[PDB]
């Protein structure tokens, strides 16, 4: 479904990068698997994690608050919970 | 009398935590045994009659009693096999015998000094027991208990002595408990403990 | 067996695990091995025999 | 149903209630739905592993067994 | 590779080189001063406690230790029993030797001339106790060798140097025992000459 990464590389100005972030994105949706933000067209995991580049909705910024707002909130689950030992042992 | 079936016999005590050590091992192994939370002032008779040394706990199974923190914990890790709780290898295995031998020898001593000690004492020991415990940090990253995938041993060496962390005035400080402060949310809810845990060593918990 | 533990052992060297030493230890295993034994409980477990 | 086609010992039934049913040369399980009570403690330990699976008494059912 | 930081004098020491000599193992030995070596092991070893076991990987810092590993590694001859009920017994009965009597032997080397009379016949009278039992088996509570008694082996040797003896009673069905073990060539080619002047063997 990609051919050229030519414009998914105007987001990000520099191919080693473009190689980075869309490595690490596209491995969300494969291992603890999240959710592709980009209607599939019944293509790889790769070639999703570079169409999402493109249309600015990942980038090196937004894939560590889009994830450390969630790193803690499962800390508000663990608070949350740990009044689960906190009414379960009185 | 107290061995008269093919039961065990253990005088346990419902604090010191000689007990809340052996109970964990003795029942992560699955075996019906009796409780009997008793003090130092008014234990059971039997707990002064055939213990000839009467000491905390003491296990007495149609033989004998053996009384020890490790005397015990052995004698079921060697006679109750499945499932098991230490290595195979020797090099390897008594080294395991060896963290056990540097905690009872390293960190008893900061407990008992923090239950007679003086004013300064009680957070010099909490000074040398508080950091100290935070310069083992990082080894939990690698292995997923102290230096042995398997739940073994010299993990309930540790636990019964880390669920007394603030019950005699303690609570951590600095970057990475979120290594160590984690960890405990992986062995302090477990089945040999949740279980294993006495009551009354419960409500230091809130 | 020695499944996920260390060396294997011996029938009543099990009977004073189980507290009731017997010949029910050889049979435990005995009846229990053939429920395992009857099929769509070895489905999954027959398939790697050629 | 996919439920009809098993050992007749595949349900885990009771040995002498399985005893009593299967001594009596039964054949397959897919018949056990047109089991008639006529034809026959044995009664509680055909009743609560027929109505736990899927399975009933003195249904209809054509065509069978086939091999 | 296998060395060993023994004491010439400790009797914790002398335990050791029983079990490493009974096995066969080959070894070798750096002493210690009197019962300090060097601040040059405070590095392989925080305590700076002998003995200390090292070979090639391994710290370890106790007679526990140290001498079961030597017998969970090299199996045979085996110094324990086989099935589990009789470790306990063994186990467990040299925790008490180490427990009452050893440290008793505290004010008789480190106590003073009064506390020496206080430890000198409260425990004479114990060394007979089990002085009759030697009619059940050679060894004590054992028809061969063992662990358990590698306690006594380089205990009972420091006798006339301590002070207490056997005089009548305690040294019938006691004498006989020294005269059996003493004699083994572990404890024949275990002695050192610092170790040695504690007795005429």
């Amino acid at each position: 479904a990609r051919v050229t990464v030519q414009d998914a590389v105007e987001k990000i100005g520099n191919r080693f990068d473009l190689v980075l972030v869309a490595a690490r994105r596209a491995r969300q949706m494969q291992v603890g698997g999240k959710d592709p933000l980009v209607p599939e067209e019944n293509d790889k995991t790769t070639v999703i994690a570079l169409r999402e580049i493109e249309e600015g909705l990942i980038n090196n910024q937004i894939l560590d608050v889009r994830e450390r707002q969630e790193q803690q909130e499962q800390e508000a689950a663990e608070l949350q919970a740990v009044t689960a030992i906190a009414e379960g042992r009185r | 009398a107290a061995n008269k079936r093919s039961v065990m016999t253990l005088f346990s005590g419902p604090t010191d935590i000689y007990s809340h050590q052996v109970r964990i091992v003795l029942a992560e192994k699955g075996v019906s045994f009796e409780i009997e939370h008793v003090e130092k002032d008014n234990p059971p008779q039997d707990l002064i009659d055939l213990n000839p040394n009467q000491s905390v706990p003491t296990l007495v199974d149609r033989e004998l009693t053996l009384w020890e923190s490790r005397i015990i914990m052995e004698y079921l890790d060697e006679r109750f096999p499945h499932p098991p709780l230490m290595p195979v290898y020797p090099v390897a295995r008594g080294e395991s015998r060896l963290y056990m031998h540097r905690i009872e020898k390293d960190w008893y001593t900061l407990m008992n000094t923090i239950i007679n000690g003086s004013a300064s004492e009680a957070d010099a020991a909490r000074k040398q027991l508080r950091e100290e415990l935070l310069a083992i940090a990082p080894v939990f990253g690698q292995k997923p208990y102290f230096l042995s995938d398997e739940f073994s041993l010299v993990d309930c060496y540790l636990a019964p002595l880390l669920w007394r962390l603030p019950q005699l005035g303690i609570e951590f400080s600095g970057p990475g408990a979120k290594e160590l402060k984690g960890y405990m949310t992986r062995v302090f809810e477990r089945d040999s403990f949740l279980a294993s845990l006495t009551e009354a060593e419960r409500e230091m918990r809130l | 067996f020695g499944i996920d533990m260390n060396t294997d052992y011996t029938l009543e060297e099990v009977g004073k695990q189980f507290d009731v030493t017997r010949e029910r230890i050889r049979q435990i295993e005995a009846k229990a091995l053939r429920k395992l034994r009857h099929p769509s409980r070895s489905e999954v477990l027959r398939s790697f025999l050629d | 149903d996919p439920i009809l086609l098993r050992p007749v010992d595949d349900l885990e039934l009771t040995v002498r209630s399985a005893n009593c049913l299967k001594a009596e040369a039964i054949h397959y399980i897919g018949d056990l739905v047109q089991r008639t009570e006529v034809e026959l403690k044995s009664l509680t330990e055909i009743k609560d592993v027929l109505a736990s699976r899927g399975l009933s008494l003195g249904m209809r059912l054509e065509n069978w067994p086939p091999a």
